[PDB]
Parts: C-alpha cells; structure tokens; sequence
C-alpha cells in the first residue's frame, strides 16, 4: 500500500499525469 | 461405502437441473410448514414456498444431493456448492 | 435418430410389435403391460423369470416412486453445516 | 519505445493541419494508442 | 475370342483387387501399386497362350505390417489360395487343410467358383488355432466397404476395450451387437467377443464415435 | 442414454448433447460461395499490398504494418479456415448452410452494437493478439463432458467440432 504513495512522491508521476491530462484536453 | 467417489474425482456437471431445484424447494416447503426452525430473517412473509426460496437465495439449506450414476455408486453435493441460474 | 438406433439395437432390425419388443429381456410385468398378458404370465412363471422393479411399469404397478427425474436421486442431511449455524 | 513515436506524430500534427479530418483523427487515435501503452 | 472369356477375365481381375483390398484392410502390408496393377499386366502374367485364366498360379503369402504386429502381438502370417474346379471336392480341401497346417500359418483364404460339398466343409473348423474361411467368387466383385452409406470401421485391441469398458463402467452384455454373419464382420474377419469402433457423419456434430460387439 | 436394463442406446443424447429448445437455424457462411469471395472476405496479409487492413479501422494500423508475428498468427488462421471449409464440404455435400445449432451469434452482435452506442466513424482500439488469443480461449472454454481420460476429452473435442466451426467462422 505504501509503494504507491512513494511513486506518487516522484515528479515525474506528476508529470505524466498532467502530460496525459494536456492529452485528454487536446482530444 | 466403497461406491462413494473422493470429492477430488467428481466427474458430474457444477450446475443444479431444474429437477433438482423443485424437489429442494418441495422438501424445504414442507419442512418449514412442519414448524422447522428457519435460518433467515423473515420480513412479513407467512408461505413456505416464498420461505424456501429466500433460503435458496442467501445459499442456506442445509441439505446435500446425491447422484446416482447407473453402475451403483453415487456423488454428493452440497446445496450451497451448486451453481443455480436466475 | 433415437427412434432409429433403438430399432437397430440389438445386431438386427427389430419391429415394433410384440414380436420385437414383447420378446426382449426387459421385466416380465413390463413386457405383460401391452397386447400378450397372459401368455407371457404363464412363460414367465414355466422358466421361474427373475423380475427386478427398475422399470416405470414397475414402479406404477407397485404404487411406488420411480426414478423419472425429480426421483432420480436422494435428498441428504449434512450435519456440518447445520452444527455450522 | 513511445517516445520518438510521439514526437513524430506530434510534429506531423503540427506541419499539416491541413490535412482532411481522416487523417488527423486517425493520427490522434495513434497518439491515444501510443499513451495508452 | 468369344466374349465370355474376356467377361470371366475380367471379373476375376475384380474379385482379384477386391481380396488384396481386403487383405490390406485386415492389417498386412500390400503396396499400393500392386493394388493397382492395370488388366493387360494381369492378362500378360495369369493367362497362358490360349488365354485361360491360371488361377492356381495366384495364391500368395502375406505378413503384417510393423504396426500390425505392434498393436496385435498375436497376429500372424496368411496365406490366400484359389481353386480352379467348379466345385471343390473332398480330397481338394483335404490337401488345402494339409498345405495350411504343414505351413503352420495361422489363418488362410479358400476362394471357391460355384459350390462346395458339404463333406469338404465338415472339415473347416477341425484345425485349431488355424481359422479357414471361405469366399464366394460372385460375391467379391465389388468392394462393399467402398459404398457411401458404410462408414469407417476399426478394430480395438484388448487394453483399449479393457479402458473403453473402464471408463463407461460397463458390462460387455450392455453394449450394441453386431452379428457374425455381418458383410462387414466378415471382411475384418472378427470373431466373437470382440469390439468395432464406428466413425460416423452427424448433422448435429459432424463426427461421432459409436461402438459395437461381436456377438 | 440408457434403458431399464442399462443398455446404452446413445453414447451421447443426439451426438452433442443439446437441449431440443435451445436450438436455432444458423449458416454456416465458410461452405458457400467462390474462392474469390471467401479468399476477399476472410484473408488479411499485411505484406502485400493488394489484402493490407485499411488503416483507418484499426487504432494502431500505422505500427502494425510490416511485422512478422502478426502475420504468422494471421496465416494460422486462414489455414483453419481453409481445413475448415474442405471438411465442411466433407460433411454437407450437397453445399447447405443453414442448419439448426446453439447460440444465436448474430443477435448477441446486434445486441453489442446497440448497447454501446458504436460508432462506425471511428477507429477501435483492438488488437490482433487479443482478438485471436480471445477467441481461442473462449473456444478452450465450452464443456459439455467432464472426464479426464482421453476417451472422454475425443469425446468432447468430436461434440463441439461444428459450433467452434460456426464460431471461427463469425468471428
């Protein structure tokens, strides 16, 4: 249970999040 | 009790026959029409059948089946392991 | 196709008369139900037949519960579960 | 590999809007496959 | 060269294919050129000069194949004779009992013209293990397997009926029967007690598997 | 299917072991029709030019061209079907295909079309993988005999021979 918050920790999480995000906007 | 089969070896499909079903619920209807003690929580109902079949519901007759292949020996099922279709 | 393999059975073409069917092996009542009672009464008594109650006329000669679907298996209790409760 | 894919397909999007609905829906669905995986 | 001898001819070349179909059918080993051996060869070989058919010159000797021998330990080799007199007398069978058992062969093929007294037939089963069995010639012309309405037949050795008996837990009296007298129990040559196995056409399911019993 | 005496008069009730009301008339579309037809409907190379999928239907049509695997399962495929239509010849020579069988496929197709609002105007995000894989698992997955000897798994495959024909054959 804990792995996903110590991914969640990483920047780069965050930035595939939002660039998948940006994405969806586009579509 | 040589004829009974190892449960492991049990050849005979997983799902109930409608056969099976209508004397499951004849012998359940009966039992509880014969003042037998029921094992869930009635809620205004007063017919055995409709009785019986809210047991079947939650999978709570205590009964088992027996099966009698043609040679002579037989397999046993439990009610709450057979798969009945709605 | 069933009404075709029971006719062709037996290595031979056997009608459906008392000549095909009335002189099988099958039960002594059951062969008796239909078209040669009496005959096949006497017989069956002469040769001392063995009759075994499996068949339907059997079991409805007897007034009994024969093995015909809902009857084609016995209803058990399990101690387990009910202890379980 | 998505990474070149992507920058590819980005950069067609980019040059040809021109290009007829087809093609830029097609090319969108393959950005959306690329992401996907 | 009246018409008659090349029709006799040629009916003889018939039932001639049609027995060594048989004898391959049976689990020997025939190659499939001397199945198909053409007429003129057959005239060129098995008639003399005035164009008689020399039967006495066709009997043959046959073994069975590796395969054969693998699934039926028991088989052995057969030998196929014809004979040339329009009825077989009694000293005629007396010297093709003799030829068989001096041969120690297991099985043999005695191919008659017309008829066969019945003294010569008192004789048949006086020679186990040996099995004589014999063919009319009028009725061998034609291959019965070959028909469209007959389908595919197979033998079963004993560890597959004792499996097949296992695994339907069955007695060998519930089976369905088939007789011996049976046109295509006596081209397998099946004795009694033994298992068929059918392979069918279906509507339903397209191939299906039945089994029989010689009884 | 036995009698009193228990004598078997069927190994299996019909040959496949179907109830009599849950049977349809369905065709069969492998046996009819020219080579031209069934080689243009149910062939697809992604080499050649003249048989390639449009990649317009497909969401990653782009990529997919030109591999190798790919085209390996296709090509076990198309031999299934070829195996498929000689026995099928085999069988019904007088070239019929409708025939009465379980399941009615077509209207569990309509059924997915009409549920999910599908919209033919756009690509579908498939796999070829997935589409073979699935319908052979699914195939791996119908059971009318139980047994575990191999008499009884001839049995089963001899049963369902025709349905799995039928199915390779819509989907």
């Amino acid at each position: 249970t804990n792995s996903e918050d110590k991914l969640s920790k990483v920047q780069l999480y965050e930035d595939l999040c939002r660039y998948e995000d940006t994405l969806s906007k586009l579509v | 009790k040589e004829k009974a089969i190892p449960k492991d070896q049990r050849a005979t499909t997983p799902y109930m026959t409608k056969y099976e079903r209508a004397r499951i619920l004849g012998t359940r209807a009966l039992q509880i029409s014969m003042n037998a003690p029921v094992f869930v929580d009635l809620e205004g109902e007063t017919d055995p059948l409709r009785i019986a079949m809210k047991e079947l519901a939650e999978k709570k007759i205590p009964l088992v089946i027996r099966r009698y292949l043609p040679d002579g020996s037989f397999e046993d099922w439990s009610v709450e392991e057979l798969i009945v279709d709605l | 196709a069933l009404l075709v393999d029971v006719m062709t059975t037996q290595g031979g073409l056997t009608s459906v008369t008392r000549h095909g069917f009335n002189r099988s092996n099958t039960g002594a009542l059951m062969r008796c139900s239909f078209e040669e009672t009496v005959e096949i009464l006497f017989e069956a008594g002469a040769s001392a037949e063995l009759d075994d109650c499996r068949g339907v006329s059997e079991n409805v000669i007897l007034g009994q519960m024969a093995p015909i679907g809902t009857g084609a298996f016995d209803v058990m209790i399990d101690e387990e579960s009910l202890v379980k409760y | 590999e998505f990474i070149p894919h992507i920058f590819y397909s980005l950069h067609q999007i980019r040059k040809d809007p021109n290009n007829l609905s087809n093609q830029l829906e097609t090319l969108t669905g393959s950005i959306r496959h690329r992401l996907k995986l | 060269m009246d018409q008659e001898n090349e029709r006799n001819i040629s009916r003889l070349w018939r039932a001639f294919r049609t027995v060594k179909e048989m004898v391959k059918d049976r689990g020997y080993f025939i190659t499939q050129e001397e199945v198909e051996l053409p007429l003129e060869d057959f005239k060129a070989k098995y008639c003399d000069s005035m164009g008689r058919p020399q039967r006495k010159m066709m009997s043959f000797q046959a073994n069975p194949t590796e395969e054969s021998i693998s699934k039926f330990p028991d088989m052995g080799s057969l030998w196929v004779e014809f004979c040339d007199e329009p009825s077989v007398g009694v000293k005629t069978m007396k010297t093709f009992v003799i030829h068989i058992q001096e041969k120690n062969f297991q099985t043999g093929i005695f191919v008659y013209q017309n008829n066969i007294t019945p003294s010569a037939m008192k004789l048949v089963p006086s020679i186990p293990p040996a099995t004589i069995e014999t063919f009319n010639e009028a009725a061998l012309v034609v291959n019965i397997t070959h028909h469209e309405l007959v389908p595919k037949h197979i033998r079963l050795s004993s560890d597959e009926k004792r499996e097949l008996l296992k695994r339907y837990r069955l007695k060998e009296s519930q089976l369905p029967r088939i007789q011996r007298a049976d046109p295509v129990a006596l081209y397998l040559g099946l004795k009694r007690g033994e298992v068929v196995k059918i392979i069918r056409k279906s509507e339903t399911s397209g191939r299906y598997a039945s089994y029989r019993i010689c009884m | 299917t036995r009698n009193s005496l228990g004598n078997v008069i069927q190994f299996i009730y019909g040959e496949d072991g179907m109830d009599a009301a849950h049977i349809e008339k369905q065709s069969l579309d492998t046996i009819g029709g020219s080579d031209a037809a069934f080689e243009k409907r149910y062939r697809v190379d992604l080499l050649n030019t003249d048989h390639t999928l449009d990649p317009s239907l497909l969401e990653s049509g782009s990529e997919i061209l030109g591999d190798l695997k790919l085209q390996v399962l296709l090509d076990e495929e198309y031999k299934q079907l070829v195996k498929d239509r000689k026995f099928l010849r085999e069988v019904f020579v007088d070239g019929e295909a409708n025939w009465p069988l379980p399941v009615n496929i077509r209207r569990i197709i309509q059924n997915a079309q009409q549920t999910f609002h599908i919209d033919h105007t756009k690509p579908s995000d498939l796999t070829i993988k997935d589409i073979v894989l699935g319908v052979k698992d699914l195939q791996e997955n119908l059971l009318v005999l139980r047994g575990k000897n191999e008499i009884i798994q001839n049995a089963q495959r001899d049963a369902v021979t025709l349905f799995c024909c039928l199915l390779r054959s819509r989907l």
